[PDB]
């Protein structure tokens, strides 16, 4: 799969096993990136449904193509989409799952085992998987194509055995959704400042989208420093705003250690703000 | 656990057309519902005119510049004709309602004592209609009927007769009513306002005729007559669906 | 000036043009958006914002009247909403049955949505328009029947509902006007 000048290619080998390799071309300045480097990537595990689809596509590769901003993303046979991050450096890459669609699948469905819906991808947009949500026995869709639903991406940290004891539609607890927006704001911010960086903005919007993915970011930071409080943790609150990035959002915190009386946790914090003043 | 929302909320901080437009048709659909003729908002419709006059030299000034992208000019033609139908759909309505109640506005201009004025109430075209719609009316049946009658029933402003002479709305009249609480977001500066069981607020409004007190739960829609719903109205409140 | 049938309610194209002046989630099929290197929208009646930031096949909200003038161009697709989906209207439907005194917990533009979206949108809809369209019947019965049970209720003072749709209240506003109107002028030459 080819976007612009990059090329992206997946190689398999009985002797060689499973690699990638992204390089870019150009019209100038060729440079390859990686080269046959490992893939993590799960094969399928080898009725007549899957099997039809299985003496078709072996590798389970259900597609294969770049985000909006030209990252590489691969959707295998575990539906589960992964983006390389960080593919620039080659010694800081690293392959981020961030939609195990099977999980969201489930949790739409409000928690029922479901197994006559499937998702067929087409395109990453910035937060958001355009797809078509498949219904019926076979996985691929037919020739009245419908519209492509949107599947925001959600990163990998949903337990199944913790949604269904709270629950006793999937209502998340504010806990570990802000857990989950907490590292995909952090996941979303390392790539938009990667891009913005390397690569320059494309469009006028993606710094003031940045800006708002970094309130998105704090104040899921603020929301697991009122849980850690809340359980009489200053060493989890101090590491949890230890990890807090704007100077706006720390005197919500000295708030949160003023009603959760900690005060040993508001001199630190204002032994981190005397560090972040110079 | 530790309630977050008022710092996060404070945090988070740290006259438009589209209004306008919807004004409009609060404004048109309060209008089509009611029997009594409401006042005339004067400065939304001044703004309104102005608006699509603007509208109608930039649509002209885009037509002298006439790659090819005729969907925003389709966009602003249907816009122009659209928010035309709004505007003339209204004022028509207002104008048969103003035909329906010419004796009654004429007496309430001649009542001196009473604080409702069609300046207040009725626009500069609007008031030489009603007043010219008076005079033909009044033309016609003088050199009609009333010529060939005596002194005492020539009267078309009378009020002793047997059957009353001058047409009056129906102040009573049952009208489908929306509740939308306060115009603005911000509920606790209403005094009408007043919580009850199971959570949901009401307006308490009474019935003279009966004297019997209603509640009017927010978010649900009724029947009701209009003098009990008029001041509700006339703040704005409740939407005359 | 006005006509005699548009006297004392609204038409139902009117109801029409009332629901087509609403926000609705749309995938463009053009582009539109300026890049780093076209007349703009440019409108007086709604945010011209989500419509200068179109981007083809991608979730935007435009007004209505623009999301049917561009499906007849095809240049744009209308999504439906989520209550256009067959298991919610199963479930309003279960809803409908569950308690009879109360209606469902419809949008007041259920039906003229619905009609607008069946006469323009026919191949926009992810569940098939089959089932679609029968249930959409089905809540229409249920809600007539209970707009029926609720008719022996006519008083002289007031009368409430719940959830009754813009729609339903062109269909059930002459009648119910015009009687409770006239028994309360009943009930007032009554009155001493």
């Amino acid at each position: 799969t080819a976007q612009n000048y990059r090329v992206f290619s997946v190689h398999y080998s009985q002797f060689h096993g499973l690699s990638y390799s992204l390089s870019e071309l150009g019209t100038s300045s060729k440079r390859y990136y990686k080269r046959e480097c490992p893939l993590p990537m799960s094969l399928p595990n080898i009725k007549d449904a899957n099997l039809d689809y299985y003496n078709f596509n072996p590798m389970g590769i259900k597609s294969l193509f770049f985000s909006s901003y030209g990252d590489p993303c691969i959707f295998g046979s575990d539906n589960t989409l992964l983006l390389l991050s960080k593919w620039r450096s080659p010694e800081e890459s690293k392959w981020l799952p961030i939609l195990d669609s099977n999980m969201e699948i489930w949790k739409m469905s409000g928690g029922k085992e479901t197994t006559d819906i499937h998702v067929w991808p087409l395109a990453l947009a910035y937060d958001t998987l355009n797809c078509i949500l498949v219904k019926g026995k076979h996985i691929w869709p037919e020739f009245p194509l419908p519209l492509p639903s949107e599947m925001e991406i959600r990163m990998p940290v949903f337990v199944k055995s913790k949604l269904l004891e709270e629950n006793k539609e999937i209502q998340i607890p504010v806990s570990m959704a802000a857990e989950e927006e907490y590292l995909r704001s952090k996941v979303l911010s390392e790539l938009l400042t990667d891009t913005l960086e390397n690569d320059g903005e494309m469009y006028g919007n993606e710094n003031e989208v940045l800006a708002a993915l970094n309130g998105a970011y704090d104040k899921a930071l603020l929301r697991l420093f009122a849980s850690a409080c809340s359980d009489q943790n200053v060493e989890k609150a101090l590491s949890l705003a230890h990890e807090l990035k704007q100077d706006r959002a720390l005197t919500a915190a000295v708030k949160i250690s003023e009603r959760a009386e900690l005060p040993s946790l508001v001199k630190k914090i204002n032994n981190i703000r005397e560090a972040r003043y110079e | 656990d530790i309630n977050i929302d008022d710092i996060l909320a404070e945090l988070d901080k740290e006259v438009s057309p589209q209004q306008d437009f919807s004004d409009l048709m609060k404004s048109w659909k309060n209008e089509r519902c009611s029997p009594e003729l409401l006042p005339y908002p004067h400065q939304l419709m001044k703004r309104l005119l102005n608006r699509i006059s603007m509208q109608s030299q930039l649509i002209e000034n885009i037509s002298m510049g006439f790659n090819e992208s005729k969907l925003p000019l389709l966009c602003m033609e249907t816009e122009l004709e659209r928010l035309k139908f709004v505007i003339r759909s209204y004022i028509r309505c207002r104008l048969s309602k103003i035909d329906k109640f010419s004796l009654y506005l004429r007496q309430l201009n001649e009542d001196e004592n009473s604080l409702i004025s069609l300046t207040d109430l009725l626009s500069k075209d609007e008031i030489k209609y009603h007043d010219t719609h008076s005079l033909i009316w009044l033309k016609l049946v003088n050199d009609s009927i009333l010529k060939y009658m005596p002194e005492e029933l020539q009267a078309i402003n009378d009020t002793e007769g047997s059957v009353n002479m001058i047409d009056e709305p129906d102040w009573n009249k049952f009208v489908f009513i929306h509740v939308n609480g306060p115009p603005d977001g911000k509920w606790n500066e209403d005094p009408l306002l007043q919580e009850n069981e199971f959570g949901k607020p009401c307006y308490t409004v009474t019935i003279p005729d009966l004297k019997e007190e209603v509640e009017l739960t927010i978010g649900s829609i009724y029947v009701m007559r209009y003098e009990v719903i008029r001041d509700l109205l006339r703040d704005d409140k409740v939407a005359l669906i | 000036s006005l006509p005699a049938h548009l006297q004392q309610t609204f038409s139902p194209e009117e109801i029409q043009f009332i629901v087509e002046n609403e926000p609705i989630k749309i995938f463009p099929r053009i582009t539109t958006r300026q890049k780093i290197r076209h007349t703009r929208w440019q409108l007086i009646t709604t945010d011209d914002k989500a419509l200068n930031n179109m981007v083809a096949m991608r979730s935007t909200e435009v007004v209505l009247w623009i999301a049917l003038l561009l499906k007849q161009q095809s240049k744009c697709s209308i999504v439906a909403p989520q209550w256009l989906t067959t298991k919610e209207l199963d479930r309003k439907i279960q809803y409908e049955k569950t308690h009879p005194d109360r209606f469902s917990e419809l949008p007041w533009n259920w039906l003229v949505l619905a009609r607008i979206l069946f006469n323009k949108a026919k191949d926009d809809f992810h569940d098939p328009i089959h089932e679609l369209r029968g249930k959409i019947q089905d809540l229409r019965e249920i809600r007539q029947i209970k707009v029926l049970k609720g008719l022996k209720y006519l008083n002289e003072s007031h009368l409430q509902l719940d959830n009754l749709s813009l729609l339903e209240i062109n269909e059930l506003r002459p009648f119910i006007t015009e009687i409770m109107d006239k028994l309360r002028e009943i009930h007032t030459a009554s009155l001493t």
